């Protein structure tokens, strides 16, 4: 009945000026009683609200960053803005817009799936994606785990499927971690029936968007040769 | 500002089990005027963003289990779960909407217990590809386990190998109540091509003897 969804650039700059839109449907800042505000959270923390905008115009903004905060709202009705002034690490964050669940009342009844902002002077690097190939080694009873590693890259985060969302079940795409390096690295692993290596292909679709980098890894099997073993 | 302050931080219980949690208000969020509590309760599962779930302290949203009640006045309030769902692992905050700025508290983590299981192993030689590029990572994944805590050994030609490993668990599955995790072994591609056999061993409270998976360099 009602959609938001988040935008932002990935990756800015210390000092730079953040901007974020919010695109809904369902409803419109142009009708009474509707209202949009931002909320954020930084990764394993809670959550900030910043700043809100209703029909009529009216704003307001947590006063721990209200120099730096602006709201507005599209003459459209389809859209608001926030713009968020000279940032700095602490506002490394996801980013959540929703809709305000009363005319008057600053509770949020839908939200949207939010964008994640990363604060930094780091270079963008697009990853590696490497297969982790099937085999006897990679088998248990007749289940199959198979995979991609998704490599050295920056700044998060990276989207994987398997055969462009036919395969959902039995994946396992773990969470990024960072290196010293600076850089992410994850795999993403699925399992299927072993009996299905043969005649089923696998390819996993790895998009990385700060970094134009869009890759679809084939993962074929490898079973190995035991030399001089019965 | 209000401070929202909730409890405990974290619980876990079985499928079925009751489960209140509290949050508790530096003031009283009730309008003297029309005697309604300015009080939200949100759920945020694990990936996803938070959803409302009560409002007015006790109004259901449309569309949340009526196993979720918001009770309470003034200053103290309870969400409660009648009988807990898998599905109901999540972060749970409760929000105050009676005075500007607005505020949110620190959640209660709720995770779901169940009984043991033993993961699967399943190991990944470098691929000729990373090999090829100049690099050598070796990765181990164990499935569907529980509980989340395992210890995962590896060896190098027969010795216990520690640094240069890098672990990540899956969040706990919200209809098996498992765990997965990855484990990966990076080295140089050098040093990779200067040793021959590669083993992975998870030891967990199920058993006494490690599930097992073991390559040998070449040998393929
Ligand atoms: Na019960």
């Amino acid at each position: 009945q009602v959609t938001l969804k988040e935008s932002g650039p990935g990756i800015l700059q210390p000092s730079q000026t953040l901007s974020l839109t919010c695109s809904f449907s369902g409803f419109s800042l142009s009708t009474y009683g509707m209202g949009v505000g931002w909320i954020r959270q930084p990764s394993g923390k809670g959550l900030e609200w910043l700043a809100h905008i209703w029909w009529d115009d009216v704003k307001r903004y947590n006063p721990a960053l209200k120099s730096r905060l602006t709201i507005s709202k599209d003459t459209s009705g389809s859209q608001v803005f926030l713009k968020i002034a000279s940032v700095d690490t602490s506002d490394t964050a996801t980013y959540y817009c929703a809709r305000m669940g009363s005319d008057y009342d600053v509770w949020f009844d839908y939200w949207g799936q939010g964008t994640l902002v990363t604060v930094s002077a780091a270079s963008t690097k697009g990853p590696s994606v490497f297969p982790l190939a099937p085999s006897s080694k990679s088998t248990s009873g007749g289940t199959a785990a198979l995979g991609c590693l998704v490599k050295d890259y920056f700044p998060e985060p990276v989207t994987v499927s398997w055969n462009s969302g036919a395969l959902t079940s039995g994946v396992h795409t773990f969470p990024a971690v960072l290196q010293s390096s600076g850089l992410y690295s994850l795999s993403s692993v699925v399992t299927v029936p072993s009996s299905s290596l043969g005649t089923q292909t696998y390819i996993c679709n790895v998009n990385h968007k700060p970094s134009n980098t869009k890759v679809d890894k084939k993962v074929e099997p490898k079973s190995c040769h035991h030399h001089h073993h019965h | 500002d209000i401070v929202m302050s909730q409890s405990p931080s974290s619980l876990a219980v079985s499928v079925g089990e009751k489960v209140t949690m509290s949050c508790k208000s530096s003031q009283s969020l009730l309008y003297n005027n029309n005697q309604k509590n300015y009080l939200a309760w949100y759920q945020q599962k694990p990936g996803q963003s938070p959803k409302l779930l009560i409002y007015w302290a006790s109004t259901r949203e449309s569309g949340v289990p009526d196993r979720f009640t918001g009770s309470g006045s003034g200053t103290d309030f309870t969400l409660t779960i009648s009988s807990v769902k898998a599905e109901d692992l999540a972060v749970y905050y409760c929000q105050q909407y009676y005075s500007y700025p607005f505020t949110f508290g620190s959640g209660t983590k709720l995770e779901i217990k169940r009984a043991d299981a033993a993961p699967t192993v399943s190991i990944f030689p470098p691929s000729s590809e990373q090999l090829t590029s100049g690099g050598a990572s070796v990765v181990c994944f164990l499935n569907n386990f529980y509980p989340r805590d395992i210890n995962v050994k590896w060896k190098i030609d027969g010795s216990e190998r520690q640094n240069g490993v890098l672990n990540s668990w899956t969040d706990q599955d919200s209809k098996d109540s498992t765990y997965s995790m990855s484990s990966t072994l990076t080295l140089t591609k050098d040093e990779y091509e200067r040793h021959n056999s590669y083993t992975c061993e998870a030891t967990h409270k199920t058993s006494t003897s490690p599930i097992v998976k073991s390559f040998n360099r070449n040998e393929c």
